[PDB]
RNA sequence: ACCCACUCGGCACCUUACGAGAAAUCAAAGUCUUUGGGUUCUGGGGGGAGUAUGGUCGCAAGGCUGAAACUUAAAGGAAUUGACGGAAGGGCACCACCAGGAGUGGAGCCUGCGGCUUAAUUUGACUCAACACGGGGAAACUCACCAGGUCCAGACACAAUAAGGAUUGACAGAUUGAGAGCUCUUUCUUGAUUUUGUGGGUGGUGGUGCAUGGCCGUUCUUAGUUGGUGGAGUGAUUUGUCUGCUUAAUUGCGAUAACGAACGAGACCUUAACCUACUAAAUAGUGGUGCUAGCAUUUGCUGGUUAUCCACUUCUUAGAGGGACUAUCGGUUUCAAGCCGAUGGAAGUUUGAGGCAAUAACAGGUCUGUGAUGCCCUUAGACGUUCUGGGCCGCACGCGCGCUACACUGACGGAGCCAGCGAGUCUAACCUUGGCCGAGAGGUCUUGGUAAUCUUGUGAAACUCCGUCGUGCUGGGGAUAGAGCAUUGUAAUUAUUGCUCUUCAACGAGGAAUUCCUAGUAAGCGCAAGUCAUCAGCUUGCGUUGAUUACGUCCCUGCCCUUUGUACACACC
């Protein structure tokens, strides 16, 4: 499916002198932008980063 | 292929002839002019366009065939 | 005789490399641009050629010595990556076997291919990967083929003819298959639009798919491709990408001069399964209520009623979520990836089935899908195009896919009576209910539907029940053939299709061979859709009924992988 998602194709035939030649392109835009769909590959799976904290101290409570 | 054929005689085409033409129209001794071959009672066309004489048959040729006035 | 230590001199091996080398390798092939221990011998691009000639030795065969002219841009070495083998080791798969199912191969016919025949019987394609394929079911059309007949729709440029008319058309007749003015007779008409010539274009199901694009098929039911940092190498390269194990998978575990990644596999997407949880519905449906029919009556049971009212969303529909991750447990394993069993679960074979799909290859197929296309051919007595008729169907015969059968698990007749995927008419005649008429096919009158609204609950077929027939080519079978009706169409003859009576063949389960397949699968059964005016014995899908046997292996066959050889690299064609 992200083939129909992010790659756009596209063949065109040029019409030369000795015979004719055809090309090919294949765009592929960068799903991080996507604007309206999913924004990464089926593939991408991020972790989030954990925070280093300094536990012990002993009990204690705060009043509010 | 084969290339050829044929028990001769190709077909020609049409000359559509020549002819001096208008003369059919005599005018007398100066100058009344009286027309030949009588023209035509169709109000398509206005008779300027005259019929022509066969047998039987006067034919109307700018009525690009149509209609047998015959007299 | 044996054991241990050392020591000379031998035949070798091991490991390293300071070092050497173009490498392969080398305790010499080391101590060489930091170039000298002593000495002998041979080579100086490839062929010509160890040839010619002379000398010499020999019984001979031949040995030793040994040129040139001429030719030629390479020949050669070691190593790398490929490609290939008729070697070797591993695997993988119902387009492989095992164990089986249902068969094809035999027959009648349907249908493609060959062949033959023909005016023509248009053509492409020939191992899997040509032969119910070109969506190829051709009556005209299609159409390319054959017998004939018209037309130019021959742009534009120059030149010529030429308003005393360049050119156009035609009624009747003749002519013609023809109500083609095709051509001719005759004699009107038209008015610068043509006509002749050269040039230049143009169309063409003409050639060339071995000139091409694009698309497709095959390798491939496969698992492979690449880069960063590091290691090895002068270098092309290599290792990473590997013995094993594991998986559908270069899928992972593990091993480890590698570490950690990307393409392809996975993920992803689509469809079929589960939601009494969420949002709803007179184009879907349930319960209640009225209005009402039937049988019972004791309240009951079974129906009718596109809005007489109320309420709901279980069933139907489709939005948003949720669900499964091989979970829990237990076996087995290098207690690793995994695999097996049980419990639970809608679901635990990649959940089942698909769509997508890297790098690369083929002179695969297609110029006959294209106003995609190069070059070639042809272009007015056309290979342009159209019109009339025939042909693709022709039939001693060979091959392929199919349909229907050889009966009693059946045929026939009455009776029960149940799907799912679909599709339908505007400037139109599509899908058709109901009512009549008809034995039937069909007809006729109306009608609903641009559709979850109507056809249609598509009341489909196998199948279920009660009968009849009784093993006899029988009432199994229904080829061939006569006669009649009717539908589509301008047209049905060489019989489009449909109905009816009759006629009643082969085939008594099929030699050698060979195809397909592991669960809602095989097989049986019909349906819708494509084609389509009419025509399905074909195809694409669909649901109905529903098994036997594996849950394996490498024996056959096909492929993939390492190893290994190469003088191949246009790569064994
Ligand atoms: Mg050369
Ligand atoms: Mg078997
Ligand atoms: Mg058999
Ligand atoms: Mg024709
Ligand atoms: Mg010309
Ligand atoms: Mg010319
Ligand atoms: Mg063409
Ligand atoms: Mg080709
Ligand atoms: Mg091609
Ligand atoms: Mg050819
Ligand atoms: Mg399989
Ligand atoms: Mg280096
Ligand atoms: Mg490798
Ligand atoms: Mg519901
Ligand atoms: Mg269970
Ligand atoms: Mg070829
Ligand atoms: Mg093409
Ligand atoms: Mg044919
Ligand atoms: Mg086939
Ligand atoms: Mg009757
Ligand atoms: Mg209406
Ligand atoms: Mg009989
Ligand atoms: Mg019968
Ligand atoms: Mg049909
Ligand atoms: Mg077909
Ligand atoms: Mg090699
Ligand atoms: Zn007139």
């Amino acid at each position: 499916q992200p083939v129909n998602d992010f790659i756009d194709t596209a063949t065109r035939h040029v019409l030369m002198r000795q015979g004719v030649l055809g090309i090919k392109v294949k765009i592929m835009r960068d799903p991080a932008k996507s604007r309206t769909g999913p924004k990464a590959l089926p593939d991408a799976v991020t972790i989030i980063e954990p925070k280093e904290e300094e536990p012990i101290l002993a009990p204690s409570v705060k009043d509010y | 292929k084969k290339v050829y054929t044929t028990p001769k005689k190709i077909k020609h085409k049409h000359k559509k002839v020549k002819l001096a033409v208008l003369s059919y129209y005599k005018v007398d001794a100066e100058g009344k002019v009286t027309k030949l071959r009588r023209e035509c009672s169709n109000p398509t066309c206005g008779a300027g366009v005259f019929l022509a004489n066969h047998k039987d048959r006067l034919y109307c040729g700018k009525c690009h065939s149509v209609y047998k006035v015959n007299a």
